[PDB]
């Protein structure tokens, strides 16, 4: 908001710089984290100027006091850009295997040797007092990639304490949204804390730090021991899916549903011959890790209790588009983190080939609840979650209407962004008032879809939840789904 | 008061250690009716406490009730295990929240099995053989 | 070293396995129709359970934990409920889903698969964790008994009372006499004493539970364990014998930690029933120091911040482990109504069963509970309403009042104090004067009872003009009402 | 049935004491097990009641092989009519199995049930036919001004298989079309041989002024309009002439 | 009776000795301001489950012989077989209610419940 409108008026400007000014004397690693996602927003080596303005008056007023530890934080992410900007594919496409081979003209992010404040690993909130405790103590480049989106560098990072942690570096990818609005999630996650009633359990939503650099850039944690399931259940080398039952077969799972989107009269009688011949190995995940049964039911329920949070989230907050790949398993605390979030709240309604199911829910999630399924646990933690923010329904609703007025929102759908993230799979086969408007149409969306239902009906949470897991297991509607939704 | 001064040496023992001393301290006889009896004194630190309690986001922190459980059920087998039993039921805590099942906390058989061999058997046989004495 | 050699035996044999298994299968399953079985015996659920970690490399490359149902070849839903029966942890739990997973992995080609969902039930009711009441309260339930009706009505008591006696023909004629007196505990005021005398026509200890929650030392005649040596301590605490209390509080102490800590081998709910006990009998202890020698504001003000400080902790906890502590503190603070005799010192005493009776209203209404909430009217205008203050308690009253369907005497009570609160205006006055203007702002804003343009400028404006780190959390609750 | 309608919980649970002491002896395939489920279904569980349908109907679908005929038609349209309110299963399934089979199975008592088995079944289509008109006037219009725009090489394939999946997505606009014509013809069907409902006669006529100025409604009640009566059609001139 | 205090409790014991429908109309939802304890209970006569619960407040409050034949009212028209237990321990003007819960379950079986148009 301070990078729309830097001069007009007489005294809003001034009033906004004198309150953007004491968050940077207060906590200034909160701010310096923020500061150069629009300081740096337009670097490229080898409207917007009023945000650049503001980006270099901030700069200004912040260095006059701040020591000289100013630049080095803007090094330190311009190494980042550089990492991201110099990254090709023919060196690390078919090189990844098991090794960890560094790069040379990096050389320790350009030689350096230490950081008066701490990186994006962690940081716990102040009461009043400054806090110097965590800081940055070495650093090594070993340059890790595991995954295959687009070209994704993983680094490692050593700071005070001599701890390892991983850290993503994303290539043309669009990480703002993901920095955005990934805090709704903590917002969420303090409000059922808040109350009592929902303390007695936990049902809390990991949340995961992620400061964003420029257009295209973005760099999110990688906490310790997470696989994504996309990998390790539905793989031809190493997944429970295929080396566990080798009667059933795990590529050809795509290629019929692929000759069926071609076609629509036999979606359901086909979606019906793939599952009856196929049933879900998810159920195996929590005994193969853990022998003690007391941490394997501790580890169960609260894989099934963190999933039913995180499917009324996601009904409430939008972010379809709920691949294999971006479900992310933990495994010392068995908790699914969302890591991708590519498209916005509500865009999987208005896309070719829609979503139907809200949110991720299939057979392998359905059986790794266990014997009982969703009618034991599942659908009593929803209903019990779901009255948390009925009780103040006048706070949730005011973070959308906050996040949605922003400069540099990208949530509306455009042409291009509603068809490069779904081409790949579609080549893989083939081997402005309106704004306002949407925002409006939005907003009235998702203040009926709690404590109401498009039909005009009350539908309280006895049987809101029990509409939202019916809209999830149903075979008919998971004919209509996209081919690369579930293998 | 010498046993006292030496423990107190250079330390608190108010927020953490006072309850460390106490649950690192768990192999010694039934007879343990000092511990309990000296971990009574915790109602005057219920302001750390009640903190040492909200900080705790995970599962830990609670296993005084399990060492409790356990001296308890150890008492119970030897004799003059009224007094015990009565020392050891004065946890005076009733947050012990935030978990499902607790561990047994074994770590000696965890140490051992660094062989990968089919010998960790043979191992774990001389270890429960030895600790018999 | 049995539990190895049996995997030893087992790995080497490779043939042998059969014979191996026909034994184990009899041994597991003569343990049922309740035949001869205690500790020291069911070494076999040991066997199994080692049989499924450390014997996953006995065999060759294949067959991992997923199919761990040929490392025995014994039946895993036999094991499953020999092993609820004895251990009764989430191991039973384990064993039943893979029980279960193996039927379902036979399918592709206590029986019929029926006995599933009782070992399923059984299983969570000997848990009782939180994942296991969730699980009892809602799915898994196809047998709809008139016995289970009731183990899904532990949240409201209102339609439990109904559905407890509706069937007078129960099991051993005892289920229905010994769980009568706990659904009378929960809400009532004196018409259980009268069902306690009437009954008389196992059972001894639930008599007591509405004689020591009111009335206790009053009630010595309803004689026609641990709960009855708590009333027996209650009526010894009486500022005339204190070593008879003293060794009766030891006794019951020792009493009950025998059999909750012998059975009870793992669990996490299963504790709090133990420690509510703990502390509902130390804090007497606590309070015979002071009915030992005179007393003293300065300590008693002490002795109700501490215990509002160790309550305050309990804020993440239900009514299953509460209601007995609560119902010792008030039994413990009325006692001491009758020997008063210090006039110039009843009215510490006096605002301190005020105080926690609030605390305790507070507490009850945020569990959508009706009585309970309702049971601290009772002492507050018995005692403490003998006087008539200006506004010191008369909050709670109409907060209990709309926690009901009713919003009318609500919504009357407070325009018939503020009346006489604007004429007594010519300390906690100032205080509680702007919550209760904002409390009837944040009512009639709700029910639309009159118009909005009132508040503006009687209500809601003149609690900020008026108004100590409570004053400031008074001032900031009404600066976001009215922002709000 | 006279205790439920006054809100009250304990008096017609008391009805339940009699009937499984003296009559529940016999252990009968279906006879009284309904007012169990309504008593149960008036408090707030809300699962007793809808278990106790799906364990009965599994013995009284093999009791098949006089009183049975009749109220096997309510014993399902009970069921359908709960779980479109608590939404327990998808509505895809009552329409072949619990609300068709009402039908084609099924003397004033036997007309009232088939009256109130069709009402049922109207109202439920004329609900699926309301949502699938919402879905189409909202989603629909909202996709339309996005494929205009992107509409303004390689995105000629892009276009060619959105008008692909147009073709194919207005599946659900013809079928909405027979979604109507069910609901149609158990409007023709109900009213006749039946009272207490007269109020359900212009919500067909609301599905009459422009949904059957294209579709083939014109055809049907003309062959099925010499049973009704229209003894029940009074407030129906206002307009109708109009 | 004076400063027209007393017309809106002259006005409520006319519509009480009415009874009529108007009369249930004004009474129900609350017609005067009185949070006295004996009017609490005359407008719980629609609901039965905190109409129970409210009639033991008045255990110190005189009229004991109306509170107990208006806890009897309450308990013989919802309950199954708690109330014979609640006359029988009862014992210790209301021997009418007495039989209100033998007249409506179990007549000719409980014959020894004994210790005007009822009896």
């Amino acid at each position: 908001r301070m990078g729309t409108k830097m001069m007009g008026g007489l005294g809003f400007h001034e009033v906004l710089n004198n309150l953007i000014s004491r968050i940077s004397m207060d906590h200034p690693h909160h701010t310096l984290f923020i500061i150069l996602a629009l300081a740096n927003a337009n670097r490229d080596e080898f409207l917007d100027e009023d945000r650049t303005e503001a980006a270099n008056r901030i700069i200004c007023t912040i260095r006059s006091r701040r020591p000289q530890m100013v630049r080095s934080v803007e090094a330190l992410c311009d190494a980042y850009i550089i990492l991201a900007n110099l990254d090709a594919t023919q060196w690390k496409t078919q090189r990844k295997g098991i090794n960890i081979p560094a790069d040379q003209p990096i050389t320790k992010l350009k030689n350096l040797e230490d950081v008066v404040v701490p990186t994006m690993e962690i940081k716990v909130d102040h009461t009043g007092e400054y806090g110097n405790l965590v800081t940055i103590q070495s650093f090594k480049a070993e340059f890790r990639l595991a995954g295959g989106v687009n070209l994704p560098k993983i680094i490692d990072c050593v700071g005070s304490d001599g701890k390892e942690r991983r850290q993503l570096v994303k290539g043309r990818d669009d990480l703002r949204q993901d920095a955005v609005m990934q805090q709704v999630f903590q917002m969420c996650n303090t409000l059922l804390q808040r109350n009592t009633e929902t303390r007695k359990r936990k049902l809390t939503i990991c949340t995961y730090k992620v400061v964003p650099l420029s257009q295209r850039s973005g760099v999110l944690e990688w906490c310790t021991g997470t696989v994504p399931i996309g990998e390790f259940l539905v793989n031809n080398e190493d997944g429970a899916h295929k080396r566990y039952r080798p009667n059933d077969f795990s590529a050809f799972q795509c290629q019929k549903k692929m000759m069926e989107v071609q076609k629509f009269e036999e979606k359901y009688e086909v979606f019906m011959d793939v599952c009856q011949n196929f049933q879900p190995v998810f159920r195996y995940f929590c005994m193969e890790k853990f022998l003690d049964p007391a941490i394997w039911f501790e580890k169960r329920l609260a894989y099934t209790r963190s999933v039913a949070t995180s499917s009324i989230v996601g009904y409430i907050l939008g972010l379809g588009d709920r691949h294999v790949q971006n479900i992310l398993i933990n495994e010392q605390s068995a908790e699914l983190v969302h890591i991708d979030l590519g498209v916005a709240f509500e865009q999987g309604k208005i896309l070719p080939t829609p979503e139907t199911v809200p949110f991720r829910l299939t057979r392998d999630i359905v059986d790794g609840m266990g014997i009982t399924g969703v009618e034991g646990v599942f659908r009593r933690c929803c209903e019990k979650t779901m009255e948390v923010m009925r009780n103040s329904q006048e706070t949730l609703l005011t973070i959308v209407e906050v996040l949605l007025y922003d400069p540099l929102f990208d949530w509306t759908m455009n042409p291009l962004k509603a068809l490069y993230l779904q081409q790949r799979p579609e080549d893989e086969t083939e081997l402005d008032q309106s704004f306002n408007k949407v925002a409006e149409r939005v907003l009235m969306r998702l203040q009926e879809k709690l404590k109401g239902v498009e039909e005009g009906t009350v539908l309280s949470v006895g049987g809101q939840v029990n509409l939202l897991i019916q809209q999830a297991i149903d075979p008919k509607n998971l004919s209509r789904l996209f081919p690369g939704w579930k293998a | 008061h010498f046993l006292s001064v030496s423990v107190y040496d250079a330390l608190p023992l108010t927020r953490l250690e006072g309850l460390k001393d106490l649950r690192r301290q768990l192999e010694l006889h039934k007879d343990q009716m000092v511990d309990i009896m000296r971990a009574s004194q915790d109602n005057p630190q219920d302001g750390i406490m009640v903190k040492l309690v909200v900080n705790l986001l995970q599962l830990s922190k609670m296993a005084i009730n399990h060492t409790g459980e356990k001296e308890v059920l150890e008492a119970v087998g030897s004799c003059l295990g009224e007094v015990g039993p009565i020392d050891f039921s004065t946890i005076a805590i009733q947050h012990s929240k935030d978990a499902s099942y607790t561990k047994a906390l074994k770590l000696f058989e965890d140490k051992e099995l660094q062989w990968t061999f089919i010998m960790l058997t043979y191992l774990n046989n001389t270890l429960v053989e030895d600790c018999v004495k | 070293l049995s539990t190895h050699v049996q995997g030893f035996f087992t790995s080497c044999l490779r043939f042998s396995q059969t014979s191996r298994s026909t034994t184990p299968a009899n041994l597991d399953s003569e343990s049922e129709h309740f035949f001869r079985c205690c500790l020291d015996k069911k070494s076999q659920r040991t066997m199994l359970a080692v049989v499924d970690y450390m014997r996953r490399q006995k065999r060759p490359s294949s067959g991992t934990i997923f199919n761990d149902a040929f490392w025995l070849d014994l039946n895993y839903l036999e094991v499953a409920k020999v092993a609820q029966s004895c251990a009764a942890h989430f191991t039973a739990l384990l064993y039943a889903e893979i029980y279960a997973d193996k039927k379902s992995m036979d399918d592709q080609e206590e029986e019929t698969g029926i006995s599933l969902q009782d070992l399923l039930l059984e299983i969570y009711r000997s848990i009782g964790e939180p994942d296991s009441l969730y699980g009892c309260g809602g799915g898994k339930m196809l047998q709809p008994i008139t016995r289970l009706r009731t183990y899904e009505h532990e949240a409201m008591w209102g339609k439990a009372l109904v559905t407890y006696d509706l069937e007078t023909a129960i099991p051993s004629s005892t289920r229905q006499a010994g769980i009568i007196q706990a659904l009378q505990n929960l809400g009532l005021c004196h018409i259980l004493s009268v069902y306690l005398k009437g009954l008389d026509y196992e059972l001894e200890e639930l008599h007591y539970q509405a004689a020591w929650r009111n009335m206790q030392w009053d009630h010595c005649t309803s004689v026609s364990s641990y709960h009855e040596s708590l009333y027996n301590a209650l009526q010894s605490l009486r500022d005339r014998e204190f070593s008879t209390f003293y060794e009766s509080l030891k006794y019951a102490r020792v009493k009950e930690v025998e059999e909750m800590c012998k059975r009870s081998l793992e669990s996490v709910y299963s504790l709090y029933p133990t420690l509510s006990r703990l502390q509902a009998i130390g804090e007497l202890e606590s309070i015979g120091e002071l009915f030992s020698r005179s007393v003293t504001h300065r300590q008693l003000s002490e002795v109700y911040i501490k215990w509002q400080k160790h309550s305050q902790l309990l804020k993440d906890s239900d009514f299953s482990f509460q209601e007995p502590i609560m119902a010792l503190r008030t039994v413990i603070l009325e006692i001491l109504m009758e020997k008063e005799m210090d006039n110039s010192q009843r009215e510490c005493i006096k605002d301190i069963l005020t105080k926690h009776l609030v605390e305790l209203s507070i507490l009850a209404r945020t569990f959508k509970n009706t009585q309970l909430p309702e049971r601290a009217i009772f002492q507050i205008k018995q005692y403490n309403s003998v006087s008539c203050g200006v506004s010191e308690w008369q909050l709670e009253e109409a907060q209990v009042f709309w926690a009901k369907k009713e919003q009318s005497l609500a919504l009357s009570i407070l325009k018939q104090m503020i009346k006489k609160l604007d004429a007594s205006c010519a300390p906690s006055l100032k205080l509680t004067y702007t919550e209760c203007l904002r409390v009837c702002g944040n009512w009639l804003a709700e029910t639309c009872l009159e118009n909005p343009a009132v508040i503006m400028q009687t209500y809601l404006e003149k609690a900020v003009e008026v108004a100590s780190d409570e004053l400031r959390n008074g001032k900031m609750k009404a600066f976001l009402s009215l922002a709000r | 049935i006279l205790a439920r309608t006054f809100k009250n919980t304990q008096l017609p649970e008391r009805a339940i004491f009699q009937i499984k002491q003296y009559n529940s002896v016999s252990c009968g395939v279906s006879e009284w097990q309904l007012e169990e489920a309504q008593v149960f279904w008036a408090k707030k569980e809300q699962s007793l009641a809808l278990s106790i349908l799906k364990q009965m109907i599994k013995k009284l679908d093999a009791s098949c092989a006089p009183s049975l005929k009749l109220t096997y038609t309510e014993c399902l349209r009970v069921c359908g009519n709960w779980l479109a309110e608590t939404c327990l299963e998808n509505p895809a399934v009552i329409m072949q199995t619990y609300l068709e089979k009402a039908v084609e199975v099924a003397s004033d008592e036997l007309r009232n049930g088939k009256m109130k088995a069709f009402l049922s079944l109207a109202r439920f289509s004329d609900t699926q036919y309301q949502r699938i008109e919402n879905y189409m006037k909202s989603s629909e219009f909202e996709n339309k001004q996005a494929l205009l725009k992107r509409a303004k090489r390689y995105t000629v394939k892009v276009q060619r298989e959105l008008e692909l999946d147009e073709l194919a997505l207005r599946a659900l606009k013809e079928d909405r079309k027979r979604f109507l014509c069910k609901a149609v013809e158990n409007y023709i069907n109900c009213l006749l041989s039946g009272e207490e409902h007269d109020m359900w006669v212009f919500r067909l006529c609301s599905l009459w002024l422009e949904n059957s100025g294209v579709s083939e409604v014109n055809g049907m009640m003309k062959r099925d309009g010499m049973k009704i009566p229209t003894y029940k059609f009074l407030p129906l001139m206002y307009q109708l002439a109009a």
